[PDB]
């Protein structure tokens, strides 16, 4: 005899429930674990609804400042010929060693943004980074 | 099982198309059961024979069990009101000694789960799966005093008028009690029933209102 | 102890932008006849064709290069709620990666 | 005699992490092995919602802090019921990781269930195995859809028991079930590959530390 | 057996042995008919 | 369900609530309100809620 009322409380309640009646009369060894170390949110069913109206989730899309430059760098130059290596943990690529030299020059006071541009293509020009302006 | 009892609700006898016997026979069964103590269960059998859809329907709604809670083991914690499809329940919490003024269905449920005064009345449809469901859908998702002093963290207290001014204490939150005093509307937004009202308006009743009965 | 704030920002994959028409490093890690399944570095593997020239050389490790196109292949057709999801990415292989 | 088992069982509820589970892992650990990479914003459910970090560019990412929140409460969890020498099964039916699911299983002590489920496995389970069967205590769902994208059926079955479940939800899974959620990504193989083992080393020490805990207790008796 | 609850343990520990030999012989990498006038078993 | 906001402005309890019995000379009671504004506020709720219980 036990409750398989899935749609109705929780495992926990549920179990609760049975022995404050009198049908089960021996404690479930995850019982006392579940009572001293419980889960954040009770495990209670719901049923999934659609959203109508002007109802919307709350999901932030996820854009930091450097992408305002990244996105430059992907029009005018396009991906860096060097191949993204994304196993490696610290690895620079070559737009985004562009992102760092343009947060540089941004830091001494530069305020024009076609400034900015241009010189950090100098600056990687000089370290000798190949980028090819590539309208194509 | 000895401390659970098991109650008949309804009994379909109907028979059905198939190659055995041209029109084959079917017996469908909704029962209810209880411990007289907070739980119970509802299932439905179905077999060719009767004794079997009995069977049947018995050992499964031992395996659905609800727990009911009772407000001081004899009525219901508060008014519920309800619609399961298109059957319409309104349950009320009664004072002791005023025994099961319901539908027969739900008396004969209510003694399965110990419930001992309470008024409802049914409209809409009389099925009686719906008002099974219905019943344990509204009294298996009920409030609690003590869940209610755990969720708004205030004292709830009771004013009986047989005991005065005497404020009982029936439920103290279990963590931090609140001191922001819970608002008091000058005039509620609650949606009210014209069947309760009409009758605090001074309106006739039916002569069917109230009659003298046997216990319950 | 560095923050996941700060973790997802200097993360390769954050670094990346749109993964359409992007080059990235692959490396092989199972094989089933000539279809090669590559894990670039992503939630959900490619899957490429042998290529003729050098076949034999597409082995398990073997590290090569990838456009990709999609991170993940989904679509959601008429009367679905969600998104119909093939649980791959989309990428193609350009060839072997120069050990040098 | 009665203190000596009283001790073994109500000692370890005293202690917030009795099994120093908090060591094995970290939100950089988490991290490396892409636990917070998600479906795309198509496949999301909105159980899911409260988990997710954001959308970078149509991808949900899944929050690592929540993630090392709810992993440590099931880690914890899965050790109390491993010491308690309760039966943990785990369940997948993703196949590019059933052999490694099963591996685990048996290097922990434990039970896999990575095959076609058959109906009424946990709810006529006396039919299927025996009179006296016991069923699991504790099921671990490294993943809760099965192969044609729906919840496994031992989700809402192992509920009707009352057997609680540690699962691993993804941005496209149903959460309101699984009694100890793990947020995080159960596709990449590096990311399974650190669950499995954070799975299996606290199921070992839990077992570990019952046994010293009863050699202790047990030696008393005699000194 | 860790793999009593699928409830054929005996088949699917057999095909966990073959798909374990199976892992580490393509992992690790002649004529296969060693064997001639031989059937599978029914 | 009784019809309308606010039903229980059509119960006689509620009707009975009103203190504000006038003297004998009072004879007219006009109330002007305006349907919008901000400063109308709690003109527009003695209208809907206190009338009926004056008119009592
Ligand atoms: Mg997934």
């Amino acid at each position: 005899a036990g409750s398989r009322l899935e749609t109705v409380g929780s495992v926990f309640s549920r179990t609760r429930d049975l022995m404050r009646a009198g049908v089960l009369k021996e404690k479930p060894l995850w019982y006392d674990i579940y009572k001293a170390f419980p889960p954040l949110r009770e495990p209670v069913f719901r049923r999934p609804r659609l959203r109508y109206g002007k109802a919307k989730a709350d999901i932030q899309d996820i854009f930091y400042q450097e992408d305002q430059i990244r996105a430059k760098f992907f029009a005018t130059y396009g991906s860096g010929q060097k191949a993204f290596d994304l196993f490696n943990p610290n690895f620079k690529s070559t737009c985004q060693r562009f992102v760092e030299k343009y947060t540089e020059l941004q830091n001494l006071g530069e305020t024009d943004e076609e400034k900015l541009f241009v010189e950090t293509g100098k600056a990687l020009l000089a370290e000798g980074i190949i980028l090819r302006r590539v309208r194509e | 099982y000895e401390d659970f009892d098991t109650r008949i609700l309804e009994v379909r006898n109907v028979f059905n198309m198939t190659a055995k016997e041209g029109r084959k026979k079917s017996v469908r069964v909704l029962v209810a059961v209880g411990n007289g103590n907070g739980a119970a269960g509802f299932a439905i059998g179905k077999a060719a024979d009767r004794g079997d859809a009995f069977r049947k329907a018995k050992n499964r709604a031992i395996h659905y069990l609800h727990y009911i809670e009772r407000y001081e083991g004899h009525t219901i914690f508060h008014d519920i009101s309800l619609r399961f499809k298109r059957t319409q329940i309104r349950m009320k919490k009664q004072p002791r000694g005023y025994g099961l003024r319901c539908h027969r269905a739900i008396i004969t449920i209510c003694r399965l789960i110990g419930i001992k005064d309470m008024y409802a009345r049914v409209t809409g449809s009389m099925n009686m799966l719906n008002l099974t469901r219905g019943l344990f859908h509204g009294l298996a998702r009920q409030e609690t005093h003590q869940h209610l002093a755990d969720k708004k963290g205030l004292h709830v207290v009771e004013f009986r008028e047989e005991c005065g001014p005497l404020p009982i204490v029936v439920a103290s939150p279990h963590g931090a009690l609140s001191k922001e005093p819970e608002p008091e509307p000058e005039v509620p937004d609650t949606k009210l029933d014209w069947q309760d009202v009409k009758a605090m308006q001074g309106l006739k009743r039916s002569v069917w209102f109230n009659l003298k009965r046997p216990a319950t | 102890v560095e923050s996941f704030a700060s973790m997802l920002r200097h993360s390769p994959l954050t670094q990346l932008g749109p993964a359409k028409d992007k080059l990235v490093i692959g490396r092989i890690f199972h094989i089933v006849e000539d279809d090669l399944y590559i894990d670039f570095g992503g939630k959900f593997h490619c899957v490429c064709k042998r290529p003729d020239v050098d076949g034999e050389k597409y082995q398990r490790g073997t590290r090569v290069r990838l456009r990709l196109l999609d991170l993940e292949l989904t679509s959601r057709f008429l009367g679905g709620t969600t998104d119909t999801t093939i649980l791959e990415a989309d990428a193609v292989l350009l060839g072997l990666q120069e050990i040098r | 005699g009665d203190d000596f088992q009283s001790r073994i069982l109500d000692t370890p509820l005293q202690h917030s992490d009795f099994f120093n589970v908090k060591e094995l892992f970290s939100v950089k650990s988490l991290f490396e092995a892409r636990v917070h990479l998600g479906h795309k914003a198509g496949c999301r459910h909105r159980f899911m919602e409260p988990y997710i970090f954001g959308n970078r560019l149509g991808q949900d990412i899944i929050d690592l802090d929540q993630t090392a929140l709810n992993l440590q409460l099931a880690l914890n969890f899965t050790a109390h019921v491993a010491y308690r020498k309760g039966i943990i099964l785990f369940v997948s039916r993703n196949r590019q990781f059933s052999h490694l699911i099963e591996t685990t299983a048996q290097a922990c002590g434990e039970y896999a269930h990575t095959r076609y489920f058959k109906g009424g496995l946990l709810t006529n389970a006396q039919l299927l195995f025996g009179p006296s069967v016991r069923l699991p205590d504790l099921i671990i769902f490294l993943h809760t859809l099965n192969n044609v994208f729906e919840p496994h059926v031992a989700v809402r079955d192992a509920a009707k028991m009352n057997i609680p479940t540690v699962g691993i939800v993804d941005t496209n899974c149903n959460p309101c079930l699984i009694t100890y959620p793990i947020p995080g990504n159960d596709d990449s193989p590096q990311a399974i590959q650190l669950f499995c083992k954070l799975f299996r080393t606290t199921i070992n020490r839990a077992k570990e530390k019952r046994r010293q805990m009863e050699a202790l207790h047990r030696l008393q008796s005699p000194k | 057996h860790f793999l009593f609850y699928t409830g054929k343990q005996s088949y699917y520990s057999l095909m966990h042995d073959v798909y374990g030999k199976v892992m580490q012989l393509e992992k690790h990498r002649a004529e296969s008919r060693d064997l001639i006038g031989s059937r599978w078993l029914i | 369900p009784m019809k309308g906001r606010f039903p229980i402005r059509r119960t006689l309890q509620y009707l009975g609530r009103g203190d504000v019995v006038f003297k004998e000379s009072v004879k007219i009671m006009t109330v002007n309100y305006n349907t919008y504004g901000e400063l109308g506020e709690g003109a527009r709720k003695f209208v809907f809620f206190n009338i009926p219980q004056i008119q009592y």
